[PDB]
């Protein structure tokens, strides 16, 4: 099957320059354009510039030129694009995306932040009924995640093996920092009898924390 | 470039509704083409050159037009259809792609179910102090949530979060987080979470009393 | 098809 390997999340500071990659498998990489489209929260993709990999042609969107550069490296099958000067207005998801006679294959995108804020580890706090009370046979509990930046945090429950039942939300962004929440819905004769766990993963700055929640 | 505009914005259709959605174009173009993304996911190709389905895409779905009017459809509606349509363009260059139009599934209503939280003593600790409700599991989106604080609504300091339709039951499920300092958390002691939502007449309400 | 797209982007 055709597949795109895009980079991870970036943050990036107002005014610098960021490489993205792409990484290509299951067809001759030489034999078609390879692109770069862009997504910006709640709103419609634009085209941003390609290579063919065969012979480095490679054409831009006029209003991205001296923005963006897209090379392709056929040895690695790897495509890139590097963005200059950023500001707010790059802060997108750029996925990568094959043309045979249409957009026929696209990578799992790359979510780029441009912002001068200051990386700041996640506080954890457990969510638990008060006084450990129920009001039926299912009882919710939940993980509140704040004040942190930049994304991402991944949330799992009891290390992913408790999965369904879990709602977990998008992060709020105030005040440059992220607040988010999930929230996890077992039988009440689950917990507190059985453990249940929150983990929460900061990579960027380079935190783990496992919160346990406990009644009341 | 071409500005592709499509219509409407946002629908819902029920299953087995039949759907058609539209793409008008500022100039003629030859050929229109759709994808098709999920939320949380990439684009997929759906329709290229204007009526071919791409591969793996289901025979319920057609697509049709010329000139400046294009359209997509769907025979009968199915959850897995839920999703963003966007068409686009190779006419003149660059590529262009429409805003989209969000689909939604019409599922039966279903009330929020509604738990509270208090703030942690771990966060009290820090001298803040944040009140939690999920609103989960509901149908339609809409929905308005109020926090009252020994009877009066406190409007600054509210954080919501929403996810999308559910995978499984196509339901919505929301996250509200209201956040006070220590002190003030501490000077009063009834805190409710109050949803209106089109299945209850009256407000669909939760809450607590500090240490009680 | 496909190299009419390919003249399109060249």
């Amino acid at each position: 099957e055709v597949q795109f390997q895009q980079s991870g999340t970036v943050l990036a500071r107002p005014g610098a320059s960021v490489k993205m990659s792409c990484k290509a498998s299951g067809y001759t990489f030489t034999n078609y354009w390879i692109h770069w489209v862009k997504q910006r929260p709640g709103q419609g993709l634009e085209y941003i510039g390609g290579t063919y990999p065969g012979n480095g042609d490679t054409t831009y969107n006029q209003k991205f030129k001296g923005k963006a550069k897209v090379t392709a490296v056929t040895p690695t099958s790897t495509a890139y694009m590097d963005l200059s000067s950023l500001t707010n207005e790059d802060s997108a998801v750029y996925y990568c995306t094959r043309t045979g006679s249409y957009f026929d294959y696209w990578g799992q995108g790359t979510t780029l932040t441009v912002s001068s804020a200051s990386t700041t580890a996640p506080s954890v706090y457990p969510l638990a009924p008060v006084c450990g009370d129920t009001t039926g046979s299912s009882v919710t509990l939940g993980c509140l995640v704040k004040g942190y930046f930049p994304e991402p945090v991944t949330l799992t429950w009891n290390s992913g093996s408790l999965s369904s039942g879990v709602h977990t939300f998008p992060a709020v962004l105030q005040s440059d920092l992220y607040t988010l929440s999930s929230s996890v819905t077992v039988t009440s004769s689950t917990w507190p009898s059985q453990s249940i766990t929150c983990n929460v993963a900061h990579p960027a700055s380079s935190t783990k924390v496992d919160k346990k929640i406990e009644p009341r | 470039q071409i500005v592709l505009t499509q219509s409407p914005a946002i629908m819902s259709a029920s299953p087995g509704e039949k759907v058609t959605i539209s793409c008008s174009a500022t100039s003629s173009v030859s050929y229109i083409y759709w994808y098709q993304q999920r939320p949380g996911s990439s684009p997929k190709p759906w329709i290229y050159r204007t009526s071919n389905l791409a591969s793996g895409v289901p025979v319920r779905f057609s697509g049709s037009g010329s000139g400046t009017s294009y359209s997509l459809t769907i025979s009968n509606m199915e959850a897995e259809d839920a999703a963003t349509y966007y068409c686009q363009q190779y006419q003149s260059y660059p590529p262009t792609f429409g805003a989209g139009t969000k689909l939604e599934l019409k599922r039966t209503d279903a009330a929020p179910t509604v738990s509270i939280f208090p703030p942690s003593s771990e966060q009290l600790t820090s001298g803040g102090a944040s009140v939690v409700c999920f609103l989960n599991n509901f149908y339609p989106k809409d929905i308005n949530v109020k926090w009252k604080i020994d009877g009066s609504e406190r409007q600054n300091g509210v954080l919501n979060s929403w996810t999308d339709q559910d995978s499984k039951d196509s339901t919505y499920s929301m996250s509200s987080t209201l956040t006070l300092t220590k002190d003030e958390y501490e000077r009063h002691n009834s805190y409710t979470c109050e949803a209106t939502h089109k299945t209850s007449t009256s407000p669909i309400v939760k809450s607590f009393n500090r240490n009680e | 098809f496909k190299e009419e797209l390919d003249k399109y982007f060249k």
